[PDB]
RNA sequence: UUAGCUAGUAGGUGGGGUAACGGCUCACCUAGGCGACGAUCCCUAGCUGGUCUGAGAGGAUGACCAGCCACACUGGAACUG
RNA sequence: UACCCGCAGAAGAAGCACCGGCUAACUCCGUGCCAGCAGCCGCGGUAAUACGGAGGGUGCAAGCGUUAAUCGGAAUUACUGGGCGUAAAGCGCACGCAGGCGGUUUGUUAAGUCAGAUGUGAAAUCCCCGGGCUCAACCUGGGAACUGCAUCUGAUACUGGC
């Protein structure tokens, strides 16, 4: 049930962008924002946007290339059945690389290329292809 | 300190011979999942102190009868 | 422990020159060469995957004179060591004495180079090497033993030898009889019909 | 095709 | 299938069984050999496959081959058995060795002697 | 009493001793307490042939540490500061 | 730069009336050694005629794969039918080391190493497809620029 | 296709004891103590370093070598130190 | 003894399994669903590369074969890494205790989690770079490793408690 909200996220995503669509909006949450903000970043939405203020509300605008989307894929790794955690050295790297992999670390969340240089680590909050 | 603990009875019964219980959260060695594992020690309880229920500070120290080597520190809150 | 048998019958097999019958007369022929490797050498070996495959290497072995139970460690050698270990197999098989000995001319086939390593007619760095397996190092020196230098054989050796493709990596003399392994064998400087991966993968699966 | 029992 | 489940009831192997199980598992064993018999196979085939029914050295009394055209076997005698099936004759999961204590190798047999036990005949 | 021997460690006539602060009582090759240096009765003459950590030695045999008559037959043949 | 050869031939049926007859259906891959290749099918009543015409549909349809120095880059993996399929890039660790079948269709392409392993079904038809299509969403390395700069 | 197990049993006090804490022992006294994170009960088994296999996670194993343990015709006991 | 120098002379030293397919490697003869082969499919009822022999060929070599046992292949208990409409597989259905999991925002806690440090994790073994027996095995120097635990000082996103 609502027990999960990332993985709601990411396949909302990884549905929108099925859907070739250009928006996709869903309630808001501040560890969404923290995601929300990664991908932009790493260039993998155009952007967000959050026009919530009793019942907050938050909006993805989707990208797009050629015959495809920039998301290949996209999967939850750390889940509320099973959380995982890695260290410094033990931070994993999506495809050789070319490919963020969240993960959230005490000192606010980052992109395991990001992470790793960061020094420290934490929770891996999924993969981005 | 010397090592400190805590942790929450289990009964008030037992005159100068209360038992506690420690939650710690265990990765299990190969499926990952997160589980709880408990831990039950006997207790020294001078002047029968602290009743059921509270949770209390324990300290590891000289065997005082067979299978009771603990006891109390400071007590923490009395309702649960 | 070694063939000790028709050789030709063998590079009959490989359709190849194994460098066997050297000897005076380099470059072969003259003996039925390819067509009748047996009794049906007439044939058309449509062979498999495996085939061209088992036959690469069972080839690398009898062009050095190397068996198997020894081969397999080798490779699980050059395994270990870093780079292409297709490369680096070479390396190592070349690197053998009885290798050194032969490619510095100091005897006819790389097989009239070993009874003599074995009888005691080398050596390197000083003591002599009896076994012709040993593994030259980087300048590491050999030398035909002082002792029974030039004779009634090892002289003619050196004649076809020095006519041959010449190595690159040894600076062999010829009167003072005593070759140096000047470098490692890179991979630029020897081949012919000899595959690496189609060997290095036999051994993986 | 099948043998000793099918 | 979930993790809690997982955790719970653990995944359990599923040991194997010996094909042959003239116990010890181990390489062969010795035998009295009760009768020497010869049978039918399956349908496909048709000989009259040769077989004795051997007293093993553990108690277990079973059935086994006799490989290579004749032998020297009968009664009692002390053949060895090895290992192997007949998948021609169900039940006789075992072969006995050729040559082995009272058994009579293959008489002339000259290829693959090794097994059929038999020495180089002058070479 | 920890005693400071030496334990065969060779192999088949090329022997290979190493000095180790042990309980007087345990076996040769038995439980030690710190390796603390070797001996090698072949090497020829060449680079090595005995390593010994004596400002340890000296260590042990400050709490009272008896020490072998061939594990002394090197605390010298190798000088002690020159 | 041809470079083709077949994978597997089997013999099919078509039971008619006074009995079946017996077809013959061969699988060839082609490229060339640096991107770029294909497979096809084909069957013909005639042994060699299927080969041949494998070779045909071979030509055509030669999609362009995206290596890196004789690798792959992200290591991958793909899927088709009955097969599952996965590979492993790095400097050729010994040179091409999958299954047979699932092989040619690398050796072709020219990819001396990647070190990969077949799921699934084993069947070659299928496997060469699950590859093929494995190397083929093979995204852009040195142009990631397309979602990647941006 | 083992679900319940335990009276010195669980704790206390107090004598005795031990090299030492201790139900170790005894006396008295509260009535407890363990258990489905699997007690109890059966079957099996010397434990670790490691060994074999595997891409690995693991699976299997613990002869030789070293650490710990246990036994030395079967059962029991103390003496000497 | 190790080792070194002569003496003599190729003298004194090769076998075993295999050849229809998987699986590298062919024929003749005999034989006749007999005799027998076989790890699986499957060979033999007159011209059999699958039986026995011979020739030949193939692969291993002081060994080769077989049987036995373990792991692999077996993503064939699937944590990494599987499944269940018909293939084996959703409890006949529902309520619900333990347990597993749980929306959202702030503060706080710092347990989980995380980073640095310090103890420890015997030696040997495996591993990395060297050394020594002629080589190698064997022996050995140094190092990494021993993915673990405990203590302490930090971190605070996420998870847990308040």
């Amino acid at each position: 049930s609502m027990q999960d909200p990332i993985a709601d996220m990411l396949t909302r995503i990884r549905n929108g962008q099925a859907a070739n669509k250009a928006a996709v909006t869903m309630p808001s949450s501040k560890l969404k924002v923290a995601i929300a903000n990664v991908l932009k970043e790493e260039g993998f939405i155009e952007d967000f946007k959050v026009e919530g203020d009793t019942k907050p509300e938050l909006e993805l605008t989707l990208k797009y290339f050629q015959g495809k989307a920039v998301v290949e894929s996209i999967q939850r790794v750390s889940r509320p059945g099973l959380r995982i955690y890695k260290r410094k050295d033990e931070l994993p790297k999506v495809m050789a690389g070319l490919g963020i992999a969240v993960v959230s670390t005490s000192k606010g969340v980052m992109t395991d290329r990001a992470a790793r240089q960061a020094g420290l680590g934490g929770e891996i909050i999924c993969y981005v292809a | 300190k010397i090592r400190t603990l805590q942790g929450r009875v289990v009964s008030d019964k037992m005159e100068k011979s209360i038992v506690v219980a420690i939650e710690r959260f265990v990765k299990h060695p190969i499926y990952g999942k997160f589980i709880k594992r408990t831990t039950k020690l006997h207790v020294h309880d001078e002047n029968n102190e602290c009743g059921i229920g509270d949770v209390v500070e324990i300290r590891e120290c000289r065997p005082l009868s067979k299978t009771k080597s603990w006891t109390l520190v400071r007590v923490v809150e009395k309702a649960v | 422990a070694r063939y000790l048998g028709p050789k030709l019958k063998l590079s009959r097999r490989e359709g190849t020159d194994l460098f066997l019958k050297s000897g005076v007369r380099a470059i072969d022929t003259k003996c039925k060469i390819e067509q009748a490797p047996g009794q049906h050498g007439a044939r058309k070996p449509r062979l498999s995957d495996y085939g061209v495959q088992l036959r690469e290497k069972q080839k690398v072995r009898r062009i050095y004179g190397v068996l198997e139970r020894q081969f397999r460690n080798y490779y699980k050698e050059a395994a270990r060591l870093k780079g292409n270990t297709g490369e680096n197999l070479l390396a190592l098989l070349e690197g053998r004495l009885d290798n050194v000995v032969y490619r510095m001319g100091f005897g006819a086939t790389r097989a009239e180079a070993r009874q003599l390593v074995s009888h005691k007619a080398i050596m390197v760095n000083g003591r002599v090497v009896n076994i012709a397996s040993y593994q030259v190092s980087p300048n590491d020196v050999v030398s035909i033993r002082e002792k029974a230098k030039k004779q009634s054989r090892v002289k003619a050796a050196l004649e076809l030898a020095e006519q041959r493709e010449k190595p690159t990596w040894l600076e062999v003399d010829a009167g003072k009889m005593e070759g140096t392994f000047k470098r490692k064998p890179e991979r630029s400087d020897l081949s012919a019909d000899i595959n690496e991966h189609l060997i290095v993968e036999l051994y993986s699966k | 095709k099948a043998s000793s029992x099918a | 299938a979930t993790v809690n489940q997982l955790v719970r009831k653990p995944r359990a192997r599923k040991v194997a069984k010996s094909n042959v199980p003239a116990l010890e598992a181990c390489p062969q064993k010795r035998g009295v050999c009760t009768r020497v018999y010869t049978t039918t196979p399956k349908k496909p085939n048709s000989a009259l496959r040769k077989v004795c029914r051997v007293r093993l050295t553990n108690g277990f009394e079973v059935t086994s081959y006799i490989g290579g055209e004749g032998h020297n076997l009968q009664e009692h005698s002390v053949i060895l058995i090895r290992g192997g099936r007949v998948k021609d004759l169900p039940g006789v999961r075992y072969h006995t060795v050729r040559g082995a204590l009272d058994c009579s190798g293959v008489k002339d047999r000259k290829q693959a002697r090794s097994k059929y036990g038999v020495k180089r005949p002058k070479a | 009493m920890v005693t400071i021997r030496l334990a065969r460690h060779g192999a088949k006539k090329r022997p290979f001793y190493q000095v180790v602060v042990a309980d007087s009582r345990n076996a040769r090759n038995g439980r030690f307490i710190e390796r603390v240096g070797f001996f090698n009765p072949i090497a020829s003459e060449k680079e090595e042939g005995t390593r010994l950590d004596l400002d340890r030695i000296a260590h042990w045999v400050g709490q009272g540490a008896t020490i072998s008559d061939r594990v002394a037959a090197l605390i010298k043949e190798v000088n002690k500061a020159a | 730069e041809l470079q083709e050869k077949l994978i597997a031939v089997n013999r099919v049926s078509k039971t008619v009336k006074g009995g079946r007859i017996f077809s013959f259906t061969a699988l060839t891959v082609v490229g060339d050694g640096n991107g770029r290749v294909g497979f096809g099918y084909g069957k013909a009543r005639e042994v060699p005629a299927a080969i041949q015409k494998a070779m045909e549909k071979a030509r055509r349809n030669m999609i362009n794969v995206a290596l890196n120095n004789g690798t792959l880059q992200h290591p991958v993996k793909g899927v088709h039918t009955g097969s599952r399929v996965f590979m492993q890039p790095a400097s050729e660790g010994t040179g091409i080391i999958a299954g047979g079948a699932m092989r040619a269709v690398l050796e072709v392409a020219g990819v001396h190493n990647v070190l990969a392993k077949a799921y699934g079904s084993t069947n070659p038809i299928n496997v060469v497809r699950a590859t093929i299509d494995g190397l083929e969403n093979m995204n852009s390395p040195e142009m990631v620029a397309a979602k990647r700069g941006k």
